[PDB]
């Protein structure tokens, strides 16, 4: 109950994805509550968090799995920008979690954040290893012959 | 030996055609009751002699006996179709 | 007193005696039987059809709580009930005595799984037929 | 864990961090937020604490009318009556 | 036709009930193949634009290599390794990786899935055994009438 | 009926026979009967000290 | 039943009661949704 | 001559009893074999008049797959596909469809019923062990006899 943030309707997995994908269309008809503060109330939903972190994490995958795929440019492509961009936020929540909310023993302790921390180290390498010289062939094959092991991580994380 | 043959005897007669009907059924429930009693007598003195002097006890499981055709009761207990007296490590030794 | 639809007043005697039963039992606080009657959702003769006088009033007849309990069971239980049986033109006829006695121990069966009376259950299902 | 993340997913959470860092420099330098969340009444902790010790009562009750029942300890009790029926008996005979 | 049958009916209400553990073998089988493919498929072809081909080629080898089908000679071929030796003088130094991961798949798929699948149905039949059985009883009376 | 009806009583005396040969259910009738023999030998006693007041003191 | 005449038991399993819609006690064991008696060897019996 | 020996003898006991598993499991098979069998020859071979050698491809093919030997090179080969990858470039669209078939089947196959049959026996080795040890001693009198 605690899970669903005090709601019955929306209690599964289709009913909470379908809510929200559409947020205007199914939330003010299935209204339980066991109109702003419905929104309020769904969205800090744990459940909620998760299906944000499971999309976010699924998008992830797939735009990696494209990234390592597709040839790689003579110079640094949008789409690892982007990915540059999101491995930093993915860094930066890592040692937030780290410096100031659990501790760092409590931290290394999680066999999932220690997972993390590989994830973020095979990135950077695999990135600066492509972005010391981008027009270099070889730089590229190692580049992604790191970033296959990067790879195999990301689906793990879908385990979790 | 009787009490295999008493075993056998009982055990068919509770599932005989001269038995089926709605008053024998108490009568058919005892039969069985006292079929598988005097097949725990069998099993049990046989266990009794085995555990008392086990060559003897072979020498007794080999003898052959007057009353019937001279079979054994080895023989009796395959035609009883006893098998917790056949199964027996007493039996099972004689028959090795 | 009397009521204009020809069902109820076919109904003999002891058809309002367990009607008195219900009655009584269900003016007590907070008793599941009034609870029950009321979200049935039905008329004063159970048809699931949701006059005010005769529906408060004898709300607990034989026939209704009979419709309620053939609900409870599945869809298309419906109990058939005789009351014909009872009439004095009828007395000749054999073996109509442990018929009358069957179908009113029955009712009273009925009444006994409702207030969950095992015992009361158990000596009116022991009186009648059809046991299992 | 999922309580305490922020809501905002990976790729936007640099939006919840710069938020939060707001929130700690308002925090450290003026503070105007002050954490305001939602206490229950007394008339509904006073209903918790009833139901609670009611509940509490029933179980007991139930629990020592469980233990009571329990064959070993009914053995126990006979066998204690009994012992005190012959200490009974005794003083009986001696006043006899 | 066969839910009439005293060995197959049951059996076949089992079958059902053994489907959850069949879906919870595929949620965790899809990990490692989207994984390893995608890992694979980019080290045996670096350098070429994503097509309808790469996504067949990553969907394709990894699903057939967890039946015993192992295309080793068909990767020496992609590979471009000429030696002797199956993984030895190729072009690029990344592709000889490609047999390890391989080799971890496996590892992952047969040895630990599916004797952890095996498992999961002795547990499963064992408990849901008597109840398909009475299942099957109730069954037979609705499939008479 | 009269099939259904000799064998519903027969199965309630048999099951009555099976509930009464239970081992709880004689654990518990022995503890029951034990109480009601201290409480006999207890109204005894009351009876053998009524009776040792009424006639050895009165002599 | 079962254990003192199975054939009686069996035609006691097949009749029409008039009380309710003229349904056997296995019609009326399936609408009570009775999976210990529907198991039973007896109804199996009559069901075959 | 193996009923004689106190380890075999039982055995051979216990795999008279398995084999009504076993003829379960290829009823459940023989299913999902001709269904794919019939679909699958039509697919690699539309067009052709029915003869003895469509029916050898509908038993031969279906049987041999359901224990690792995959015959994707072959079928490569009669589907006519010239494409490095196996099941592109096709003369028909719908011959790409056999891959896909394929793997359902073995999905159907290996996955679901051979792993059901490893519970069916372990199951039924548990519950008639004893009584087979029973009806091997009843047996060394009978062979001794
Ligand atoms: C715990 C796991 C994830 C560790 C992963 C280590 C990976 C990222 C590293 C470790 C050793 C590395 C290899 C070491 C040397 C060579 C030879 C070079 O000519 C091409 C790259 C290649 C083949 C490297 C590829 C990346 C590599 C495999
Ligand atoms: C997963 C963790 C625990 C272990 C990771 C082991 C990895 C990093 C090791 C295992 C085998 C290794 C390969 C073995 C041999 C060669 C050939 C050489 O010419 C280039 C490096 C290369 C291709 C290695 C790359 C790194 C490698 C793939
Ligand atoms: C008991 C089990 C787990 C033993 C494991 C065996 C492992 C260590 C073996 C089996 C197959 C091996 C691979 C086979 C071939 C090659 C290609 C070669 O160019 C580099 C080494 C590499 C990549 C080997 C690395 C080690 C390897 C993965
Ligand atoms: C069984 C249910 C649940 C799912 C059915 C999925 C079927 C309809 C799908 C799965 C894969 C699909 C095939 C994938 C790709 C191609 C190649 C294209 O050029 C023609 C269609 C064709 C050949 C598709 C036909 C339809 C197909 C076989
Ligand atoms: C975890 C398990 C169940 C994953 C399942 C993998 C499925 C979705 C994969 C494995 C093999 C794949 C097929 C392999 C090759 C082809 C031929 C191509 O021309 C069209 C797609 C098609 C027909 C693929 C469809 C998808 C497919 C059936």
């Amino acid at each position: 109950a605690d899970w669903y943030g005090h709601l019955k309707s929306v209690t599964s997995f289709w009913a909470v994805l379908f809510a929200f994908f559409f947020p205007f269309f199914v939330l003010p008809f299935i209204n339980f509550s066991e109109l702003r503060r419905k929104f309020a109330k769904f969205y800090s939903a744990p459940y909620t968090r998760f299906i944000s972190d499971l999309l976010s994490h699924f998008v992830l995958c797939v735009v990696t799995s494209y990234f390592v795929l597709d040839k790689l440019e003579d110079t640094i492509s949008a789409i690892e920008w982007i990915l540059l961009v999101w491995f930093v936020a993915l860094l930066l929540e890592e040692l937030r979690q780290m410096i100031f909310c659990d501790g760092i023993a409590e931290y290394i302790s999680d066999t999932w954040n220690r997972l993390d921390l590989i994830m973020i180290t095979l990135f950077f390498v695999g990135f600066f290893t492509h972005a010391s010289d981008p027009s270099n062939q070889d730089s590229k094959v190692v580049s992604k012959g790191i970033h296959a092991f990067l790879v195999v991580v990301l689906w793990l994380r879908f385990m979790r | 030996i009787n009490a295999l043959v008493a075993s056998r005897i009982l055990e068919r007669l509770s599932t005989h055609r001269a038995l089926q009907g709605p008053h024998l059924a108490e009568e058919r429930a005892k039969m069985q009751h006292n079929a598988k009693k005097f097949e725990e007598l069998a099993v049990g003195v046989l266990g009794e002699c085995h555990g008392s002097d086990s060559h003897m006890a072979s020498e007794m499981l080999h003898s052959k006996n007057d009353m019937f055709n001279k079979k054994n009761a080895i023989n009796i207990a395959y035609d009883a179709k006893s098998l917790a007296f056949l199964s027996h490590p007493a039996t099972q030794s004689v028959i090795n | 007193a009397k009521t204009n639809i020809t069902a109820l007043d076919e109904l003999p005697s002891f058809a309002l005696a367990i009607e008195e039963l219900y009655k009584r039992e269900a003016k007590k606080p907070h008793s599941h039987v009034q609870r029950l009657v009321s979200l049935s959702n039905t008329d004063v003769l159970g048809r699931h059809y949701r006059g005010r006088d005769l529906a408060n009033t004898r709300a607990y007849n034989v026939l209704r709580m009979d419709q309620i309990f053939a609900r409870l069971v599945s869809k298309d239980f419906s109990v058939n009930r005789d009351f014909t049986i009872y009439d004095s033109k009828y007395d000749k006829v054999p073996g109509i005595q442990f018929r009358r006695t069957a179908q009113a121990s029955h009712m009273l069966f009925l009444w006994a799984i409702c207030l969950d009376r095992f015992r009361m259950a158990r000596h009116f299902w022991l009186i009648g037929d059809q046991s299992i | 864990e999922y309580k305490d993340r922020p809501f905002l997913p990976a790729p936007f959470i640099l939006l919840a961090h710069v938020h939060m860092l707001f929130m700690r420099l308002l925090r450290l330098c003026g503070v105007h937020t002050q954490e305001h969340e939602k206490i229950q009444d007394d008339e509904t902790k006073r209903k918790i604490t009833t139901f609670e010790e009611l509940n509490t009562d029933k179980f007991l009750r139930r629990w020592e009318r469980e233990r009571q029942e329990m064959l070993e300890a009914r053995v126990k009790m006979t066998n204690d009556n009994v012992v005190q029926a012959m200490g009974m008996m005794d003083q009986l005979l001696e006043h006899m | 036709y066969y839910a009439l049958s005293k060995n197959l009916g049951p059996k076949l209400i089992m079958m059902m009930e053994m489907m959850k553990d069949v879906s919870t073998f595929v949620f965790l089988l899809l990990i490692f193949l989207i994984g390893y493919g995608v890992a694979a498929q980019s080290l045996l072809s670096p350098d070429e634009d994503f097509s309808s081909r790469t996504f067949i080629g990553v969907l394709f080898r990894p699903y057939f290599q967890i039946y015993g089908e192992l295309f080793l000679d068909d990767l020496n071929s992609e590979a471009n390794c000429l030696g002797d030796t199956p993984f030895t003088e190729c072009s690029r130094e990344t592709v000889r990786m490609v047999p390890f991961f391989l080799a971890v798949y496996i590892l992952g798929s047969n040895v630990l899935l599916v004797n952890l699948l095996i498992a999961m149905f002795n547990d499963t039949y064992m408990k849901v055994q008597e109840a398909a059985e009475d299942l099957w009883r109730k069954q037979n009376y609705e499939l008479c009438a | 009926t009269t099939f259904e009806e000799l064998n519903t009583d027969k199965f309630l005396r048999r099951w009555e026979r099976e509930r009464q040969e239970m081992l709880e259910a004689r654990v518990k009738m022995t503890n029951d009967n034990v109480v009601q023999a201290m409480g006999m030998m207890d109204q005894l006693l009351e009876h053998m000290i009524s009776f040792r007041f009424s006639l050895d003191q009165q002599a």
